[PDB]
């Protein structure tokens, strides 16, 4: 799937009061059970990157954000291979789980999807 | 998507220092007792439901099915077998 | 102990020679040891135990 | 004489007494049913195989180890 | 009696059917038959049921005289064939195939 | 299916050869051969066993050659190309009681006694099945069983009706070793013998497996030490991150 | 420059087994690849050895296998090793496929290694099926009879195709000789495809249990994975030893020690355990042609995982709902296996149908639904 | 957490006698034992397995 | 970039049988290589066929 | 026509001492003889059947 799809659908849910009332608590528990925070990841670190779009979004990250991401992946890989979890400051707190990459990938995809649309335009 | 040593395709790394010691300088089995007990317990507890739920359900299903099948091919189960065919 | 290292381990040619000579000795002695053990746990059962009647 | 004969009899009178009685009662019913006329022109002819198996299966469970111990 | 002749590695059931057997087979209404056929379509001679004795389900060989329609019973999945060798009960889709057979003499057939 | 249609499943008897480290009892094997020779061989062949196979298992070379030399086997034709017989040699196979299947069935009211060389591997249950079957003929079939003609009731045999009658009775064999030849003793011996016939490598196979288990266990232990040793730099790696 | 990098031939070995950059965090489920390589080598070694003793003529095949068991020095071992390693090959292959499904190894950029893998799996099934026939015991014959009569369901030409494959009107000598030739050949084809799926994988490298890139932190394949692979080799050989030396017939069916008899049908024809799930799928569909299509589709449907998994995240390590669904899928696949060996009787007929529907609905309905919902939960749940 | 000259704590894993010959020798004894059993195992495997090619029992008769 | 160059598997075929750069002046004696490949294929095809009939 | 004549020489002269073991009666059909002539030749001989019911 496209990140655009995920983001749009999520916005439909957050708009509807009914839907948000039932879905937002579920999603919070889901993320607690998911347990990526226990390896010191931010959600966005888990998005599949071996796609041309995502490679481009990663190249557009500010240098600091990019260096931090590389550290989080290396740290997590080391916890993975050790079968240890993050402790203390390594655990991602809910307030630190920021969508640092979503803006960049949404821009890359916006252009790619406009390009597809415009490749199919018919002069009326 | 993967390169080779020297151009693996990592975003540029900076600011991480990695440290390690020689295999000859380390105790390879340091804290193995603690890990074998406490670490395995932690990791198993965290994954237990994902094994127990499907296994317990499918075992119950099979148990019910095998017991019904056995009962249908008894004398007592003659009539219920006749209807089932 | 340094002596042991220097003689049998330091040169790989020596280490491989030591391993293969050890393998030869192990192979021969292990054969003999298993044979005796197998004969004791299966006592009076094997042909060698009843052959004397014939 | 055959060790099995004694072991089987002992196991029937003892730990497999309920199954012995089942098989016996079955046999009584079936023999009596065969005695009655128009049995040959019946749809379902009852056997005692099930009860026999329950008995034999029980006897074997209580005897197998004991029998091989005396050979 | 039913004979078993190997013919192309498959078994051939040849039954010398009695008068009352023929009668039993000529009863069943064609309508109620997975594979609708009458005995006259199957045999070219009412006293010689010649069939390829492979069950039409997977390809086991039915044990004859057994069944529930007293013809042939496939023990594998419990399919019952008739005295015409028509399928009556169980998984099997078709009636037991009839080979191409001709009576050269009245006492010998080629298959 | 009905339990009848499956057959009663045989008990698990404690055979001498059950057990990872246990061989066959060769004295039992020898007794079992004598039961085969005096009872089963009347109807059943043992076509895959040669006289040489008994040597150093049940019999000395002399005893086995004596058994072979009592029989006549087909030789190569003489110089006029007429057929000839010779006395048996150790390389000969133990000969069957019937020349073909048709002869076998004719002698057994239609039923074909299978070859016993593999029967212990060819039935679910193995020795236990053979033992259970030979000892499991009830005096009277369970009330209500209708046996087909020429069939005998035996619950261990699938369907219940077997073409083989009860054959082992107390003292049909006179064992040469003074063992009391009870029905159960003879069945135990012959079942051991047939199990050996089906898997004659069994004793050697389990000894080599013991050696293999020991060596492979040691190599497994050492391979774990070596893996942990070589990996310890990677497991023990620590990082310090200073954001640039 | 080092010789291992300079020399073209050495460089190819080097790139695969020595300097190959691997993720540093592969867990033990990444070891099934090398076990399958070990199985494939044991099968070649034992297989070629048996071929030196086996006779493909139907009058002699079964006898030649007895000759191997009884007369050839260590023949018993070579025969049981070959027969049991075929079972272990399928345990390892199901494990390896299970690993790939759970960790999303089928996702971009690894669709090609996955798709070639699905073909390797088909070749392994065909290889093992033909090998089973070579013994020419009762299960050999009745297996070949049943399975090749399914081809009869192909409309119009099916019958003709069957007779062409058998070389005759029934399974017999021609069939046995041709299966011998093909069973010898197919493992070499299987080896080539195994090598192609690795070459295909080399472009992306191995996935890892976190499903993130490993480009940041690589480890040479040797010595780290070399020595890790030895642990599972010895664990495998311990399991191998327990079967081959101590219980060589536990995984098999006694019916194959009766010589093939086209007249007598054995008590029950069930395939080898590892085929049983597909056999259950086939039984579930009442129509003959339907059943065959379903059975093939049960394997080919793996090819659509790259499409139907809509997750933005690779693998299940972090997806609790997907993990539960996967647990149900795997257990259902084992229940299908069990239903492949029960008799076609109530209540297993209906149960088999339900399990078959569940098997397909995982790929067609549940995985697309669940992966879509988890995408939304990750995004909303981390806002 | 900032100075990179302050090597992280490795005292849980560091061997005190790490540069002794005793220490290296031990680990090579493990590697060498493993090589020894592998050599003995390979010899056994090869010898047993290739003996299939020697005259079988029927031929020897 | 063209698929035959992009895709790893196709690229290997490409490098051997299609874009492989050859001298422009090979004479007919450079053709025995491909004849030996043809012989090897005929021998595999006929050989495997005979194996299906040979005992 | 020569082949047919040659078969008659084989049958009347050589077959006294020499076998022709790899040729079946069916092989003559449509080469030297019609199906009827060849079946007639085969039916004049006795071959080993499968055993009767008493074996
Ligand atoms: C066959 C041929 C023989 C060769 C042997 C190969 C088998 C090795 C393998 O891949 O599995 C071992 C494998 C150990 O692999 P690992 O590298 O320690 O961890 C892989 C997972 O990340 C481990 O997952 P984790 O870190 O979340 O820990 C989970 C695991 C605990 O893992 C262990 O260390 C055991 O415990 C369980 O899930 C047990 C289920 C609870 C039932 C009660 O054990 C399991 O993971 C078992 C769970 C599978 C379901
Ligand atoms: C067998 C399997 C069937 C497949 C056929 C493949 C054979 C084709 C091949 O490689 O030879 C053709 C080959 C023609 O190939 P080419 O590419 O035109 O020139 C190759 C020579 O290097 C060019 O040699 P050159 O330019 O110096 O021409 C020499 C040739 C003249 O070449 C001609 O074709 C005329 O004449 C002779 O050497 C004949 C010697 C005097 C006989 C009195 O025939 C020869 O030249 C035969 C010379 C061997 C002595
Ligand atoms: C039996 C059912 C298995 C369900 C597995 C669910 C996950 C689990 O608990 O496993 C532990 C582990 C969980 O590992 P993990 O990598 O998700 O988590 C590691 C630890 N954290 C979360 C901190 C990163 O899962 C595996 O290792 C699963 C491998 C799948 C193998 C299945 C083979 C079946 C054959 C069917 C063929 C088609
Ligand atoms: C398959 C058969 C394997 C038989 C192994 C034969 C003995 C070689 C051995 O154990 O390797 C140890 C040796 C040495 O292990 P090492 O390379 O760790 O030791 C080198 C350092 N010194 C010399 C100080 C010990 O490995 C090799 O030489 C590689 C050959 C193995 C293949
Ligand atoms: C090819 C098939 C591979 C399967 C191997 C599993 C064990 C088979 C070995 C045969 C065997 O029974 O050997 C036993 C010991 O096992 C052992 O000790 C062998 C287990 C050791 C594991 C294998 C290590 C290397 C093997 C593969 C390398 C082969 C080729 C490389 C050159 C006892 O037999 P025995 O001791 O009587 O034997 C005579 C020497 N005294
Ligand atoms: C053996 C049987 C050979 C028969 C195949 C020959 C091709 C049939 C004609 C088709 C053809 O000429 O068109 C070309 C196809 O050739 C091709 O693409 C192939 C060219 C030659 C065919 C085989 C190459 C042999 C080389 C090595 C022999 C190996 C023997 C070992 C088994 C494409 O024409 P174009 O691609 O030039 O462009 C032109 C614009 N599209
Ligand atoms: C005079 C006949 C006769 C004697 C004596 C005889 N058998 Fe049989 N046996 C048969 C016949 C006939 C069958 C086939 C029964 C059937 O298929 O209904 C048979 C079947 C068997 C079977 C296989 C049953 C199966 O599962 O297919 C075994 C095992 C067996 N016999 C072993 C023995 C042993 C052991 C002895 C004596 C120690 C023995 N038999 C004595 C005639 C005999
Ligand atoms: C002979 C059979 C096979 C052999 C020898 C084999 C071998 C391997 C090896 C060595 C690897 C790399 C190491 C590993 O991840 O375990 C691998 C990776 C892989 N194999 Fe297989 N394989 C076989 C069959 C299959 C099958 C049937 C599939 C799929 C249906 C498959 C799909 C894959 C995939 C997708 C990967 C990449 C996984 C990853 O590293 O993320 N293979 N295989
Ligand atoms: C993936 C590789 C292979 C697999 C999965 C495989 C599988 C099998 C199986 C399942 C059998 C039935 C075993 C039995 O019950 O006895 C068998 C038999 C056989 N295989 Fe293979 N085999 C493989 C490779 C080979 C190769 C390369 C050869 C080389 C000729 C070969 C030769 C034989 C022979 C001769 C038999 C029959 C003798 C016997 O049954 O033991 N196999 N194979
Ligand atoms: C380089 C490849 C090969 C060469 C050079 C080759 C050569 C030969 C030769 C010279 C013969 C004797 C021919 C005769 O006079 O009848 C022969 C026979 C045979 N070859 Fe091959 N062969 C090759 C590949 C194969 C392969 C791959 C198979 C696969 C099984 C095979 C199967 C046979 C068989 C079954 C025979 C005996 C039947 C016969 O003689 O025709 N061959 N081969
Ligand atoms: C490049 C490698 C070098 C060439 C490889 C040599 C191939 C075969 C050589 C030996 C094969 C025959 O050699 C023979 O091996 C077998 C078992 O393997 C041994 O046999 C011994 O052990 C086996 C079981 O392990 C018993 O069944 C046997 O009764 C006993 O004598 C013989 O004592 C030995 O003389
Ligand atoms: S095979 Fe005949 S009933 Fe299924």
């Amino acid at each position: 799937a496209s990140i655009t799809s995920v983001v749009k659908t999520s916005e439909l849910i957050l708009k509807s009061p009914l839907l948000s009332k039932i879905v937002v608590p579920l999603a919070k528990t889901y993320v607690k059970f998911s347990g990526y925070r226990q390896l010191g990841f931010k959600m966005n670190d888990l998005i599949i990157e071996e796609t041309p779009n995502m490679q481009l979004a990663l190249r557009r990250l500010p240098p600091t954000e990019s260096y931090d991401r590389v550290y989080r992946l290396i740290r997590a890989t080391q916890f993975s291979l050790s079968h240890k979890l993050a402790t203390g400051n390594d655990i991602t707190k809910p307030e630190e789980d920021d969508h640092y990459l979503i803006p960049y990938i949404l821009d890359v995809e916006a252009e790619a999807f406009e390009k597809d649309a415009l490749d199919n335009l018919e002069v009326v | 998507y993967m390169g080779w040593w020297g151009h693996m395709g990592s975003p540029p790394q900076k600011g991480i220092a990695g440290y390690t010691i020689s295999p000859f300088a380390a105790r390879p089995f340091a804290g193995v007792v603690h890990a074998a007990i406490f670490n395995t317990f932690r990791r198993t507890k965290n994954q237990a439901l994902f094994v127990i739920l499907p296994v317990s359900f499918f075992y119950y299903v099979w148990t019910q099915a095998s017991e019904k099948n056995e009962w249908l091919y008894t004398k007592a189960g003659r009539h219920e077998l006749a209807k089932a065919l | 102990a340094t002596t042991f290292y220097n003689v049998f381990v330091k040169r790989n040619s020596a280490f491989v020679a030591t391993i293969l000579a050890s393998a030869f000795v192990f192979d021969m002695t292990f054969e003999t040891a298993i044979d005796n053990f197998w004969d004791r746990i299966n006592a009076g059962k094997q042909w060698k135990d009843i052959r004397h009647k014939y | 004489p055959d060790p099995a004969i004694a072991l089987h009899e002992a196991a029937a009178e003892g730990p497999c007494h309920d199954f012995k009685h089942h098989f016996d009662e079955c046999v009584e019913r079936v023999t009596k049913a065969q005695e009655a006329e128009d049995y040959d022109h019946a749809e379902y002819k009852e056997d005692c195989v099930e009860e026999f198996f329950h008995l034999q299966h029980c006897i074997n469970d209580n005897t197998a180890d004991k029998l091989f111990r005396v050979l | 009696k039913n004979v078993i002749i190997k013919w192309r590695g498959k078994p051939i059931f040849i039954r010398h059917r009695t008068s009352e057997e023929i009668e039993e087979a000529n009863e069943v209404n064609v309508a109620t038959l997975r594979d609708p056929q009458t005995d006259d379509e199957r045999v070219q001679k009412p006293e010689w049921l010649v069939m390829i004795g492979v069950c039409t389900h997977l390809g086991c060989v039915p044990i004859g005289e057994a069944g529930d329609f007293g013809g042939w019973f496939c023990p594998c999945h419990g399919s019952h064939y008739d005295i015409s060798g028509r399928i009556r009960r169980g998984p099997a889709p078709l009636n037991l195939e009839i080979p191409e057979y001709d009576f050269a003499d009245a006492e010998t057939l080629v298959i | 299916m009905t339990a009848a249609e499956h057959g009663l499943h045989p008990a698990e008897y404690p055979w001498p050869q059950n057990g990872m480290l246990s061989t066959f009892d060769h004295a039992s094997l020898r007794r079992g051969y004598q039961v085969y020779k005096e009872v089963c061989a009347a109807c059943h062949s043992l076509d895959r066993i040669a006289w040489r196979n008994l040597v150093g298992v049940t019999h000395t070379t002399d005893e086995a050659k004596a058994f072979a030399e009592e029989l006549e086997y087909d030789d190569e034709p003489d110089d006029e190309g007429n057929p000839r017989k010779r006395p048996g040699k150790l390389a000969d196979y133990i000969p069957g009681p019937y020349p073909n299947e048709q002869a076998a069935r004719a002698a057994n009211q239609g039923a074909l006694p299978p070859d016993l060389s593999l029967i212990a591997k060819a039935r679910h249950g193995g020795a236990d099945y053979i033992f259970a079957l030979l000892t499991g003929y009830p005096d009277e079939p369970p009330a209500g069983v209708v046996l087909a003609p020429g069939m005998n009731y035996n619950p261990y045999f699938p369907g219940g009706g077997i073409g083989m009658a009860r054959t082992l009775f107390d003292g049909v064999v006179e064992y040469e070793d003074g063992t009391p030849a009870t029905t159960s003793q003879m069945a135990k011996d012959v079942a051991a013998f047939l199990t050996w016939a089906a898997e004659p490598e069994h004793d050697e196979r389990k000894k080599l497996g013991l050696k293999a288990i020991i060596v492979i266990s040691a190599m497994l232990g050492l391979s774990v030490y070596i893996k942990k040793f070589k990996w310890s730099p990677i497991k023990n790696r620590k990082f310090i991150y200073n954001p640039p | 420059m080092a010789l291992r990098k300079k020399n073209s031939l050495l460089n190819m070995a080097n790139s695969y087994v020595l300097d190959s950059p691997q993720p540093s965090n592969l867990n033990y489920f990444w070891n099934f690849g090398s076990l399958l390589a070990l199985c494939l080598v044991i099968q070649l070694a034992t297989g070629i050895t048996l071929a030196m003793h086996y006779t493909s003529h139907a009058s002699l095949a079964f006898d030649s296998v007895e000759h191997i068991m009884r007369d050839v020095n260590f023949g018993w071992f070579i025969r049981y090793a070959h027969a049991n390693t075929a079972s272990f090959f399928f345990i390892c292959i199901y494990a390896h496929m299970g690993r790939n499904i759970y960790y999303g190894s089928y996702k971009t950029p690894r669709v090609l290694p996955w798709s070639i893998g699905v073909i390797i799996f088909l070749l392994l099934i065909i290889t093992a099926f033909m090998g089973y026939v070579l013994v020419f015991g009762q299960m050999s014959l009745w297996g070949a009879t049943v399975i090749c009569n399914l081809v009869s369901a192909i409309p119009w030409l099916g019958e003709d195709i069957v007779h062409f494959l058998w070389g005759g009107f029934s399974v017999g000598n021609p069939t046995l000789q041709r299966f011998f030739a093909l069973h010898y050949l197919m493992p070499f084809v299987l080896a080539v495809f195994a090598l192609l799926h690795l070459i295909a994988l080399h472009t992306a490298g191995s996935s890892n249990p976190l499903g993130i890139t490993s480009n940041v932190d690589k480890l040479s394949m040797h010595p780290y994975y070399s020595f890790k692979d030895l642990i599972t080799v010895f664990a495998f050989l311990l399991m191998f030893t327990l079967f081959v030396f101590f219980s060589p017939d536990k995984l098999g069916h006694p019916d194959n020690y009766i010589p093939a008899n086209p007249m007598v049908t054995p008590a029950s024809i069930v395939p080898e355990w590892y085929l049983l799930p597909f056999y259950a799928i086939l039984r579930a569909i009442p129509d003959k042609l339907g059943g065959v299509i379903a059975m093939v589709a049960a394997i080919l449907i793996l090819l659509i995982l790259p499409i139907v998994d809509r997750s933005i995240i690779r693998g299940n390590a972090f997806k609790p709902i997907s993990k539960l669904l996967f647990g149900f899928f795997i257990c259902n696949f084992l229940l299908l296996g069990v239903l492949g060996q029960v008799h076609i009787e109530p209540p297993f007929i209906v149960l088999g149908q339900i399990c078959t529907i569940f098997y397909f609905s995982y790929f067609l309905i549940l995985l697309p639904m669940v992966s879509t919902i988890e995408n939304i939960f990750f995004y909303i749940g981390s806002l | 957490g900032k100075s990179t000259y302050k090597i992280p704590d490795f005292t849980p894993y560091l061997k005190k006698d790490r540069n002794t010959d005793a220490n290296r020798l031990f680990s090579y004894f493990m590697i060498g034992s493993f090589g020894m059993l592998s050599a003995a195992g390979a010899k056994a495997t090869v010898q047993d397995f290739l003996s299939n090619m020697s005259a079988s029992a029927d031929v020897l008769a």
